[PDB]
């Protein structure tokens, strides 16, 4: 009921009005905000069956003005612009996990499937079935969350026509570091342990694989049985949904046995053995990587020679090089980490095969993306998540300065003029091609004899002076970038272990030779398809800039997603939660781009006793700059009141409020001493003018 | 805008060039222009007067081959400018106005080699910007260290770097003229005993794939010389484009030797190990600890099955007897200069100290002598 | 100041004061009014008569006479700044100020009055029965004279 | 509000600091502060240009080696500066804001010096309140005395201060200027007569290093020169970085004999011995009893095996033959002064001869002058 | 028996000798002891194995030249014995047993070189009397003087000695090892820029001939390199013993400044200006006015044409701006040592400071080093 859907009219816009006014919502049982073109929504603990079909002829664009704040106007509000504007545009889905993103989407996807009357009859284009598939690939649990989204999951939703055709599904931004690596109290993807929960016995015996609880993999997280939520009906769940998308038994026997493969190769060590002039590299045991290759369908000297040799290869020789025990662990690595993103793309690119739509057709994008974090330590990952959320959020806050501007034109004309500060610097704190924090990780990946030490000291060198850089006053394994959403810390432990993603072009060479089809297939296909670079760092920028092109191809419109308190009670949360989770969302920053925004009633009304405003009812035209002038001698700063009024900056709005309560004292002093005369003025007629004539008739007769 | 700068290794008998980032060069052949010297008989095959390096390989029969990079410093300027244009165009089909290119030195070589080398790159092949890099401290970069000596002994010079912790000691790089050219030479000199003689210039690259295919170096060179003049164990049988089959005994290995005893050419300097040696005893204590423990090798002519033993064998007798040597002989000792030079120009550091066109034009080429080493 | 006097009220002043300032240090005692009424002798009784004075304002001196005369209610209380005082809690033109309003105006800003205080004035001041209190008829009776 | 004062004990070549209340200083390591002098070949490693005492002595082959404080006066202040913001953040790390500190300083110091340390310790570390202490008294306060003559010998200062029963005699201290940096530059020059060379800074210390492990004080020096250049069995080994290996023969106890007789570098002065003695004579007679009884130590440069005997039997041949002579010569000379510095600053009574802020800023520096000794 | 006493100054590079109250040495040719490397082909021109000094000048073409005496310091004993031999018997011609011979030193010089040098010339040439002297003094006996700092710079050593009133300071006494041999090395190592290569010890004596011949130190560095690369005033041709004509240009100055800033070859010392300061502040003040006054020059290395200008410049900025600062420069740096020998052997009561045979047979070699300085 209690609307207040539009902040931008209220007196003053604070991050504590902003959370009173969404407790009154929530309290109100309402969860969206339409907040101009953004639309913030907060997860309820709570299954809303809002309406039916009934709610897009009840929540269309025709009275905005009147119309709830509903997720579901986006949908007709989207038609409406390319209707007009003949231009497609994108939706992007962003919150931290566990914010109702995936509810979201499926609600999206109901709502634009149920506005043409057609879905009932083709239903059977197979479009959100594989959605727990890709979550099972793409999440993984985290210290403060057993379901968080790891990638960029992209669905492309066609139409021709008003006709929806297929889809088509993308990732942009895996972590790859998560598969060998991995911090505590939390694990690996999902799908591993489904397997290894929901495995059957014909792959206990024939696959080594009794092992479960203590791959190195998995084993790093400490404690694997935290999810036991999950269990093997989700892997047999799974199954049937992977059997649903017409996959034979030979491509999931496939799939299961590179997901073998992987685990095996993450339970190899090396030993420092001594050699001709060094000590260099050697393996420990020859019988896992035997059992390696027996079930890859590929040489076992090849995985020996391509994980312990170097092999710089000219045209007229091929000379082999002993490797060190870290460059062969980087080499594992990598190999792990291939493997694992060519299966991703590989299931990814079948699944947009089978419901492959037309070509050279009208496009709306749905993008689900990760939420800011800051945890108690932060690493590699959280950096790079907050460098694409810092991308993003320079992304919204370009949006939100159009929408200020277009509506300063439509009060007056001249107020574009108005400047605008943007994250630019951050962005080139984190990765400015000359002296970038990720460009220096990547010149110390290759530079001879490096270590975290020395790059904790090149970034204090080269960014002292920066004010967002903030250098630890102990001499700590650490630094501090000024994010937009606060302070953020991160520790420098381990990243030279989290970039060394170097694929020599034997192991290519090695795999497409593979007896097995899948792999030589997928080989082939990376092979042909491939400038880049070696290091994780370089491959997340990458996919970052064309995530960006792809944006920029279109016209960006999203909504936010807020949390409660994570213990998942029901209507009930806590007000510090509300702010962090306003932080880290960034909607904190509109506050910053209002910089002023009053209304003129205001001064209408009680802003006349100063002078003691003579006339009544004042009109627009009354003398009302030089008023203030000639009650506070301020030069004409405000922007401009009239009809149009966005004016009263703020230091001169608490001037103005601490003159009007000093005012009201005054006159509060006046009316008390007026009381008092009155008071001892009744006192004088008691006692005398009221008493003597009474006694002169006591004393009369 | 990415551009990958190139990394042209322009040796003294070799060229190795390449893009930066690769692990490997791309292109590698001989720095030979090649001319023809008989009288052409057939009306049409009479137009092309000059072959480059590889080329010239397949026609030695017809042309002279002439290098034009003796024992480091650049002779013949045209020839360099003939190699270079075709390294740029017809070996890598890359236009080198586009790209930046890294170019490799002697230590000390003369000042006005670097003065038109950088002139022609910036005239001609109207380059944006190129750096000059001594071989050593790219041998030390590709090695993955900082610390130590480095004996880069190409077939025109061999020169010895001591470097610590990124500082060199520009006061302790010894130099020496006698490098593998002189060791074919030797070998075309010393083949003479046994009747083989070798004239000519493809005769001479005949005796350099011989020196290439059977020379090795011993450990001692009496107990060899004895054992080679004691039986016929030591003998190996070469093959001549002709058939023609030879027999080389104790000329096997007193061809590399003279590299530890340069008084066989008649030169007054000491062997590579007494250089090395009078290197580190140049430079302080504290440096001679790291200096001992961290030898390295570079260059081809290094590639002797036996010369990291003997090297060894010697600066221990050389050096206190409780110092620990270890010396480092990568798989890689040839283009390991250029597996540096690739490092160093894909670093996103580097970017500012190349040697931008504005800067050359301003300033003139002397800057060359200013932002190198 | 007394240079600018408002001769009408300056015979109340005059009287008060020499009914209550005399040729005294300041002290006012029932036996100075008692002799300037009735001297001359009235027999005494008790019907009212056994509680007088409870609410004595202070000390009197002939400094503070002339200072007091000069600075409180001398040309005081304009009708102008009455007007200006009641108004500035209110909007409307009539003066409509709640009861109520005024008495959170009283009893929380400021120093704090009484509700007995409250009622003095309600006692006295004109009142609709919405409680919209109105100060012209007040500041006329006020400014007329007794 | 419980916080320990620091004690910073910032002696002449070395930095001895902690906490107060310990029984050993937190933290030792000389006071130098070193920076390149080679150029830099490698492409980032050219961005630490000074390296603090510990760092500096891992890099000595690099870098020039250069202390702030010579003599007793601390003649670079940026130095000093850098050292202390070194001792305070990156290694204690302990920020300086919130614990008063105490510091230490010879008896006869300009006045400047004290000044300057104020002023700093003040604007730049923020220090809530500060304290200079004669060194003196700090070792009468460890040694757990209150009577007797400190000999305070460091390596930039050596000066005698005579205390009876807390009442020090400020007309009898007595100050030189010969300590143990002079020895071991006369260690080097007389080294030379062997044929081994120290010239540079880091040869410097390696011979300090060997001053601190071989040398020592003889009781008589004719008898020990005899019996020295008439057999090899004082003779001794030591092996430098490099594996190389000196002896040293009577150099080995005539390098600390010139603080007996600083004639050897030509001062005019005379021995420690007979400082002590002019100083006690100095000093009242029933002063003088208790003085002579109660001869203590302290300062590194008194370390050398055989002092404490030479020295009782020089003074014992000065003072009159009737007296008993006692020298205290207790295992800790070395960081004495900041166990008695300790001892000082965890007093409770001590808080209120702090040197608040407050006093500084509404006074000025000058406080120093009237509130120390 | 009127006998003329010898006097013989082995320097580091030449040997000057002659008679005792003559005006010059009768005999000057290098110390250098060669011996031919190649194989003698002709029967009977095989038995001269060792040449000594000029005629190893003659014939540097063949054979080797080794200096018996490295940095002062006699290193190869046998070639100083030949050396001496000659010097006695084929150039003078006179029996060293009838003649006493005066001998000179550096200052800071190892003992076991004098005890070998007085046993030598004891036992082998049987001289009857022979003595050791120090340059410096010798230089002040020439230069008709008693007070001031003698600046003795050979081609071994460089020290200084401060005399005031024939009362020496040996405390002030400084000695470096640059000289000028590290300057031909210098000057080989920089003639590469333009090309030039010489390796040999006959190209060393070449480049030492162009030193000596072309080589001077300017007043402003940075002036003249300015001066020098902004036009060709500067440069000047030689011709090599082939007609080979070679030009040099700055590095004509660039040779010998590195006496004033020795971090040119690495030397962590400083130049011979500041130690010529710093050994004036290591004298009383008294002491002070006079060695400002009085500054003396000598050896070879001292004679390129404006040193004594340049010297004075930086003395002058470096000395208080109130004092007079003289230094002399004669006409006979070269062999002033020896004139100063030739004073001192020729005076009759200096017949009383011999070393007889029969002091050194009774008590032993050691009494060089109590009858010497
Ligand atoms: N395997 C080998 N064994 C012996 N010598 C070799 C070998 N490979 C190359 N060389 C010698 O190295 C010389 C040059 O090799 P390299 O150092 O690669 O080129 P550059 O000297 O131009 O850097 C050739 O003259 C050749 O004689
Ligand atoms: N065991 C030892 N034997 C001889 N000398 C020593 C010994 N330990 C230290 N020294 C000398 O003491 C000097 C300084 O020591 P110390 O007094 O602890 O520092 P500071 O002089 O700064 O107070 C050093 O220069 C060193 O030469
Ligand atoms: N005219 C000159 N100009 C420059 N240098 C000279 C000159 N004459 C001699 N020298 C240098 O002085 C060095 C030795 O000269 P000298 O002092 O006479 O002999 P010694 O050093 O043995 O006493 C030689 O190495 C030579 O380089
Ligand atoms: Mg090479």
């Amino acid at each position: 009921e209690d609307g207040v859907e539009d902040m931008t009219q209220l007196e003053d816009l604070q991050e504590t009005t902003v959370l009173a006014n969404l407790k009154t919502r929530f309290e109100r049982n309402l969860i969206y905000t339409y907040i101009g073109s953004i639309l913030v929504s907060v997860n309820p603990y709570r299954m809303f069956a809002i309406y039916g079909p009934e709610q897009v002829q009840q929540y269309s664009g025709r009275a905005l003005g009147e119309n709830p704040p509903h997720l579901f106007a986006i949908a007709n509000l989207a038609f409406a612009k390319m209707l007009d504007a003949k231009q497609n545009q994108c939706v992007i889905i962003s919150g931290e996990s566990g914010s109702g993103k995936t509810e979201a989407t499926k609600l999206i996807l109901r709502c634009l499937a149920a506005m043409n009357q057609r879905r009932d009859v083709m239903q059977q284009i197979k479009i959100l079935e594989a959605t727990p598939l890709l979550e099972a690939f793409g999440n993984a649990k985290t210290v403060r969350n057993d379901n968080s989204s790891r990638f960029g999951k992209f669905v492309e939703i066609f139409l021709e026509g008003g006709v929806i055709c297929g889809a088509i599904t993308s990732q942009y931004l895996l972590e790859k570091s998560r598969i060998v690596f991995q911090a505590k109290n939390e694990r690996n993807y999902h799908i591993f342990y489904e397997l290894l929960a929901g495995l059957p016995a014909q792959l206990r015996q024939a696959f080594s694989l009794q092992e479960a609880e203590t791959y190195y993999y998995l084993n790093q997280g400490g404690n694997c049985e935290i999810a036991g939520k999950s269990d093997a009906d989700d892997f047999r769940r799974l199954l049937a949904a992977m059997e649903v998308l017409g996959f034979t038994s030979e491509d999931q026997d496939s799939i299961f046995r590179i997901l073998a493969s992987i685990l095996h190769l993450g339970n190899v060590y090396f030993e420092k053995h001594e050699t001709d002039a060094q000590e260099v590299a050697s393996v420990v045991s020859a019988r896992e990587i035997q059992a390696v290759a027996e079930l890859l369908q590929v040489s076992p000297e090849g995985l020996q020679k391509a994980i312990t040799f170097k092999v710089t290869e000219t045209i007229r020789e091929k000379i082999f090089t002993p490797l060190t025990v870290e460059s062969a662990v980087d080499a594992r690595d990598a190999i792990a980490k291939v493997l694992y993103a060519l299966l991703f793309g590989w299931l990814i690119t079948r699944v947009n095969a089978l419901v492959s739509p037309k070509q050279d057709t009208l496009s709306i994008a749905i993008l689900d993306i990760y939420g800011f974090e800051d945890l108690s330590f932060n690493s590699f990952e959280q950096l790079c998540i907050n460098y694409a959320n810092e991308n993003l959020q320079y992304l919204f806050n370009k949006i939100v300065f159009q929408e200020e501007q277009e509506e300063y034109i439509r009060e007056q004309m001249d107020w574009r003029e108005i400047a605008f500060a943007d994250n630019q610097p951050c962005i080139n704190l984190i990765s400015l091609k000359p002296y970038g924090i990720l460009r220096i990780l990547d010149d110390q990946c290759c530079f001879p004899q490096a270590t975290d030490h020395t790059f904790l000291q090149k970034c204090h060198y080269h960014h002292g002076a920066n004010p967002l850089y903030s250098k630890p006053k102990m001499p700590l394994p650490e630094f501090t970038i000024k994010h937009y959403a606060g302070k953020v810390t991160y520790q420098v432990h381990k990243f030279l272990d989290k970039n060394h993603d170097q694929v020599r072009q034997d192991v290519l060479d090695l795999f497409v030779h593979s007896r097995t089809r899948v792999v030589a297939h997928l080989f082939s296909s990376h092979a042909a398809q491939t400038y880049k670079a070696h290091t994780v760092a370089a491959k997340f920028q990458q996919s970052l800039l064309d995530l960006v092109e792809k944006m920029e191809r279109c016209n960006p419109l999203f909504v936010r997603c807020l949390k409660p308190n994570h213990k998942k009670e029901p209507g009930l949360f806590e007000p510090d939660v509300m702010m962090a989770q306003l932080r880290y969302s960034g909607v904190l920053e509109t506050v910053r781009i209002r910089k002023v925004r009053l209304p003129f009633q205001v001064f209408i009304d009680r802003y006349r006793c100063l002078v003691a405003l003579k006339l009544n009812v004042p009109a627009d035209g009354d003398m009302c700059v030089s008023l203030l002038s000639r009650l506070c001698t301020v030069t004409p700063d405000m922007y401009r009141v009239g009809i149009s009024k966005l004016f009263l900056k703020e230091h001169l709005h608490q001037l103005l409020e601490s003159m009007r309560e000093r005012v009201q004292n005054r006159a509060a002093l006046t009316l008390q001493r007026y009381l008092r005369g009155f008071f001892i003025q009744r006192h004088f007629r008691s006692l005398r003018r009221k008493i003597i004539l009474l006694q002169s008739r006591a004393r009369g007769f | 805008d990415e551009t990958t700068a190139l990394v042209c290794d322009n040796g003294s008998g070799l060229v190795k060039a390449g893009f930066a980032g690769d692990d490997a060069p791309r292109a590698v052949f001989p720095s030979i222009v090649g001319r023809p010297r008989h009288q052409g008989v057939m009306v049409g095959m009479g137009q092309k007067d000059s072959y480059v390096g590889d080329e010239a390989q397949s026609k030695r029969g017809i042309l002279t081959l002439k290098y034009p990079i003796e024992h480091g410093i650049i002779t013949n300027w045209d020839d360099m400018e003939k190699i270079w244009h075709h390294t740029f165009y017809n070996e890598l089909r890359v236009a080198p106005e586009e790209h930046p290119t890294l170019l490799t030195e002697a230590p000390l070589n003369p000042k006005a080699n670097r003065e038109k080398m950088t002139q022609i790159m910036f005239e001609t092949f109207n380059v944006p910007a190129m750096y000059v890099a001594i071989q050593a401290v790219l041998s030390l970069y590709a090695s993955g260290r900082t610390t130590g000596i480095v004996l880069d002994s190409g077939d025109g010079v061999t020169h010895n770097v001591p470097i610590y912790e990124g500082y060199a000691l520009p006061h302790a790089i010894m130099r020496l003229d006698l490098a593998g050219r002189d060791l074919t030479d030797y070998l075309m000199k010393i083949l003479t005993e046994r009747g083989y003689s070798f004239v000519t210039t493809a005769e001479r690259e005949i005796v350099r794939d011989i020196k290439e295919k059977l020379c090795y170096v011993a450990l001692d060179f009496e107990n060899e010389m004895a054992t080679a003049a004691s039986s016929s164990s030591l003998e190996k049988s070469y093959e001549l484009p002709d058939g023609q089959v030879i027999t080389i005994g104790n000329e096997r290995f007193r061809c590399p030797e003279t590299l530890f005893q340069p008084s066989f050419i008649g030169m007054e300097s000491a062997g590579i190990h007494e250089t090395t040696y009078n290197s580190i005893m140049k430079c302080d204590i504290d440096i001679r600890k790291d200096l001992y423990a961290n030898n390295v090798m570079s260059g081809g002519t290094t590639m002797y099955p036996g010369i990291a033993d003997r090297m060894q064998k010697e600066i221990t007798a050389l050096a206190p007897s409780t110092m620990k040597i270890k010396i480092i002989a990568p798989p890689e000792r040839k283009y390991s200069v250029w597996i540096g030079g690739s490092i160093l120009a894909s670093l996103s550091t580097f970017q500012q100290m190349w040697i931008t066109k504005q800067e050359y034009d301003e300033a003139g080429p002397s800057i060359v002598h200013r932002k190198c080493f | 100041v007394f240079a600018m006097f408002d001769q009408s009220q300056i015979q109340e002043f005059k009287e008060a004061f020499n009914m209550i300032d005399q040729n005294r240090d300041g002290f006012i005692d029932k036996e100075d009014l008692h002799d300037m009424l009735a001297s001359l002798g009235k027999n005494p009784t008790d019907e009212y008569l056994d509680a007088m004075m409870n609410e004595a304002p202070g000390p009197i001196n002939f400094t503070m006479f002339l200072t007091m005369f000069g600075e409180k209610l001398n040309g005081t209380d304009p009708e102008d700044v009455i007007r200006n005082a009641f108004a500035c809690f209110d909007e409307e033109a009539t003066g409509f100020i709640q009861e109520d309003y005024l008495r959170e105006l009283l009893t929380t800003m400021g120093d704090r009055f009484t509700d007995e205080e409250v009622d003095e004035l309600y006692r006295e001041a004109p009142i609709d029965k919405k409680g919209n209190f109105n100060y012209i008829e007040f500041t006329r009776i006020l400014k007329h004279g007794a």
